[PDB]
């Protein structure tokens, strides 16, 4: 229906071209199943401030959550300190047999 | 050159799933952010799917994909068309279609459906092939009409190979293998029906690629058919050419065609059959045509009528296809209970 | 009771090519002793 | 006469990512959690029979004079598929000495696999990330892993431990190759840059300029000296080191170079994309200035029916060229040069 | 596509336990996501064990082994032997299906002519 124009929308906005649709339909109900997990958050926290609404308040702390929860990344900060902790340590032993790979 | 603008849901229709768990009276914008926030994530994960497709290397995205990104002053003399080489592969190609060992033959047929590019040992090849089906149909020869048959076969399936520019000198060379006096010897009749049944089975197979054009495959052979079987006082090859012809061409064809033809064939049966004093060729021939006719008509009949009466169907087939037809309706209803 | 299971041949084949390796490592240090032989000769 | 000549293995789909080294097999990471070996001009061989019993290890001991044809005890067949992982492999390669095999999944495991047991020797972690490259040193004590998480890191034999990293771009890293010489190491990414890496100290020794899109493919060259960066522009960068010089520009692949190879020694590029393409490049480049230019027609293409090009090879030891093609069959096809 | 008769084969599986249980109707759109389910948790078992018997440097995962992992994915194989009872002495086994063939050809020409001229490689086929 409208939601299959809602997703060619996207993926012309995606620019890239050759799918199947049942992928597309599947992406957009299991993603629309996530809103409504976000519609289950924002029942607790109107729950939990003991108010009938949902704020931009209770938004803002559910994507918070849920940003902390599925959108990982490796903070670059770490990256340099892991580049500091290892690029630091120049060891490199040589030895004569290298058949062996091992000491589970 | 380009404009990527939101592709935000109808926070309306959000609210309607919001509030089919029965949630609250919503406000808009709160749905539109909510549209936004998921649209982010939504499209980040389609350009992160994008990025796994794109090293496992195919333009189409499955679901499997996804579910992998949830991990979060003289001239010149002249030269012809051929080289040397491929002209001695052509003369392979010819005496292998002479060729005795059946092994030799199939491999003609397969290096014939399955030459694509050759292109170029076309026409001269099936130019005088179609000249030797003439030569060879006054030397009326069942062998070499075999063999360019199931030559054409080959030649019909080898698919890059575009007839059209080329159809119309190798048709009528068919034809003149389906019409008549296919005569190598009077008992050996027998191989020459045959012949015409594998003839019309690939006029069958010609016949669904070229009439949408110009009209002469379908209308110029139908129209053939027609006055051919018209033609009173010929030999009977050119009836079960006709016919068989016909009958290849489909289920309506032959319901358009042997709805009178029925009868008036079944006068014909009976003009051979209870007819002449001693032409026992020709009644045998003539004969098992006949039957075959019969009972190779009979699956439009049993497709369209249903099988009741066939005291009353063979009234209403003049009686000769009784029940003969009757017995090919019990066997089209064994066909039916096999399904 | 591992009369089901071998739950072998592989650590143990660890040690098979650890047997190799030390076939090929001494036969290296009977060509060290053999090139040091050749200055001997 | 340059010609494609081909093979014919077995006829599945799902294919990844597929490398050769030393010519007499090939590494098919194919059906997503898989990785396949197939033999070139050899029967098979099973080395472990030997291992299978400590007495049949005492047996090949007691022929530990000089007999190591009698090491395997071949038992087993060829064709053999390599499995633990669970994820679509993304890389591989042999060892060039041919001992250790490398699998490189999706599912952050990396494995080197027995060449005489075919199982995971050693399997291990460094990511719960893809991890998109991986590559043998050309001598083989180390080799380089780069993946998902920006980084890019050295692994020993035997050491488990990441012995650098060289998180220095900012996203997917895409491709990672060592020098020749097994000291310097090239990682080109998703933020379209190329850096060059060192093995002592780690940090980016050099950068290379972003061309307009994702790479997906980089070499050097047999002496060492010279780069081609192929990327989503359909577009080759010729690259020098120490000059640091985006010397040489082709293009007309249509975007997507998936297989570059500097041939044997001399300026001969075999090159392959996505649309069933491959082109030689005869393109003697060499200069020494301040800046730069150059031009196109230096060589004509070769083209394919469906089979997008994972990987290739310049033929080690001898003037020849395979190709590995993945949407029919595991067709490994082999085309020669010349000119 | 051709993968997916394994999956449409999940599915007989599914309703061969719904014929044992005895439901006459159902949603189908919630069976084949069931059906789904029951794939998921196949490869979940198959994770849980993959990473548990890399615990051993060998690989091999044994009977035990995968004990402790469907104790550990919180089932009683107390009720293994009782269920055999229900499973392969009251559901009849379907058998696969796989229809596989390698088809004959023959194009002979004569003509080969350089089987392994100057860039020699014994690892071809010259085609004519």
């Amino acid at each position: 229906p409208k939601d299959a124009q809602m997703m060619a929308q996207i993926l012309k906005d995606m620019g890239i071209t050759e799918y199947e649709p049942r992928v597309i339909n599947q992406m957009l109900e299991f993603a629309f199943r996530y809103v409504t997990t976000i519609l289950d958050d924002a029942k607790i926290y109107s729950s939990h401030a003991k108010k009938a609404t949902v704020d931009a308040d209770d938004v803002r702390l559910a994507i918070q959550c849920r940003a902390d929860q599925s959108f990982t990344s490796p903070p670059p900060r770490d990256f340099l300190l892991d580049i500091a902790r290892q690029r630091n340590q120049t060891p490199l032993p040589l030895i004569k047999p290298x058949x062996x790979x091992x000491x589970x | 050159k380009l404009k990527l603008s939101n592709t935000v849901l109808p926070s309306e229709s959000m609210k309607v799933v919001a509030e089919s768990m029965g949630i609250a009276q919503i406000q808009e914008e709160t749905c539109q952010l909510l549209t936004d926030e998921v649209s982010y994530r939504i499209k980040e994960i389609a350009q992160d799917a994008l990025k796994f497709m794109h090293m496992g290397k195919r333009q189409k995205l499955t679901t499997s994909d996804i579910d992998y990104a949830l991990k979060l002053x003289x001239x010149x003399x002249x030269x012809x068309x051929x080289s040397v080489e491929q002209q001695l592969y052509y003369k392979e190609i010819t005496e292998a279609c002479v060729g005795s060992c059946e092994a030799k033959r199939a491999e003609a047929l397969q290096s014939i459906a399955t030459d694509p590019g050759l292109y170029q040992m076309l026409p001269r090849f099936s130019t005088f092939i179609s000249e030797g089906v003439r030569v060879n149909v006054v030397q009326n020869n069942l062998a070499l009409l075999i063999y360019l048959m199931r030559m054409v076969k080959a030649l019909m399936d080898n698919p890059t190979l575009y007839l059209e520019k080329y159809v119309h000198e190798l048709i009528p060379a068919v034809m003149t293998c389906i019409v008549s006096r296919q005569l190598c010897l009077r008992p050996d009749v027998d191989n020459h029906w045959a012949l015409r049944d594998f003839a019309a089975r690939l006029v069958a197979q010609i016949c669904k690629h070229f009439s949408t054009t110009t009209n002469n495959i379908q209308s110029r052979i139908t129209k053939t058919f027609t006055k051919s079987w018209v033609d009173e006082k010929t030999p009977w090859t050119t009836r079960y050419g006709s016919i068989a012809g016909l009958a290849e061409l489909g289920h309506d064809v032959i319901k358009t065609l042997i709805l009178p033809r029925l009868q008036q064939e079944g006068e014909r049966i009976r003009s051979v059959l209870d007819g002449p004093v001693l032409s026992n060729i020709d009644r045998i021939g003539a004969d098992h045509v006949q039957s075959l006719l019969l009972k190779h008509c009979a699956p439009v009949l049993a497709k369209l009528r249903p099988p009741p009466d066939n005291q009353d169907a063979y009234r209403a087939e003049f009686g000769s296809l009784g029940p003969l037809l009757c017995s090919q309706v019990v066997k089209a209803r064994a066909q039916a209970a096999l399904q | 009771d591992d009369r089901y299971e071998q739950a072998s041949d592989v650590r143990a084949q660890l040690k098979f090519f650890e047997q190799l390796d030390q076939i090929e490592k001494q036969r290296k240090d009977e060509q060290e002793r053999e090139i040091l032989m050749r200055a001997a000769k | 006469l340059p010609s494609i000549c081909f093979y014919t293995f077995l006829n599945a789909y799902q294919g990844l990512t597929a490398v050769d080294v030393t010519d007499d097999s090939s590494l098919i990471a194919g059906g997503f959690a898989d990785s396949t070996v197939r033999v070139x001009x050899x029967x098979x061989x099973x080395x472990x029979x030997x291992x299978x019993x400590x007495x049949x290890x005492x047996x090949x001991x007691x022929x530990x004079x000089x007999x190591x044809x009698x090491x395997x005890x071949x038992x087993x067949x060829x064709x053999k598929i390599l499995y633990g992982h669970s994820g679509p492999v993304y890389g591989a390669s042999f060892s060039p000495d041919r001992n250790y095999l490398l699998s490189s999944s999706e599912d952050g495991t990396v494995r080197l696999w027995s060449l005489q047991t075919f199982t995971c020797l050693v399997g291990y972690k460094g990511h719960n990330y893809p991890v998109w490259d991986t590559q043998f040193s050309p001598y083989g004590y180390y080799f380089v892993s780069g993946g998902h998480d920006r980084v890019a890191r050295l692994w020993a034999t035997d050491h488990y431990q990441p012995l650098r990293i060289f998180a220095g771009h900012l996203a997917d890293v895409n491709c990672t190759r060592f020098h020749p010489n097994s000291n310097y190491v090239a990682t080109g990414s998703a933020d379209r840059t190329v850096r060059l890496w060192d093995v002592l100290n780690g940090n980016c020794v050099r950068i290379f300029t972003g061309h307009k899109g994702p790479i997906h493919s980089l070499t050097f060259s047999p002496n060492g000296r010279f780069l081609a960066t192929g990327a989503t522009d359909g577009r080759v960068l010729l690259w020098d080191i120490g000059h640091g010089l985006m010397v040489g520009e082709l293009k007309g692949h249509t975007d997507t170079v998936c297989s570059l190879r500097f041939s044997r020694d001399g300026e001969i590029l075999a090159s392959g994309s996505m649309d069933n393409t491959v082109r030689l490049w005869d393109a003697i480049k060499a200069f020494e200035d301040l800046e730069t230019d150059d031009f196109t027609t230096a060589t004509g293409h070769i083209n394919l029916p469906e089979n997008s090009q994972e990987l290739l090879l310049g033929t080690y030891m001898t003037k020849s060229t395979p190709v590995v093609h993945l949407h029919f069959t595991r067709r490994n096809l082999v085309l020669a040069a010349g000119a | 596509n051709y993968h997916l008769a394994r999956r449409r084969t999940l599915q007989v599986v599914v309703s061969s336990l719904l014929t044992e249980a005895g439901f006459e109707s159902a949603e189908k759109a919630s069976v084949e996501t069931l059906t789904e389910m029951l794939q998921s948790y196949i490869s979940e078992i198959g994770r849980s064990a993959k990473s548990y018997c890399e615990h051993t440097a060998r690989t091999q995962p044994t009977l035990s082994d995968i004990v402790v992992t469907l104790v550990e994915m919180g089932f009683n194989v107390d009720t293994l032997p009782a269920y055999a009872k229900r499973s392969q002495r009251m559901v009849i086994t379907x058998x696969x299906x796989x229809x596989x063939x390698x088809x004959x050809x023959x194009x002979x020409x004569x003509x080969x002519x350089x089987x392994x001229x100057x860039x020699x490689x014994x690892x071809x086929x010259x085609x004519x």
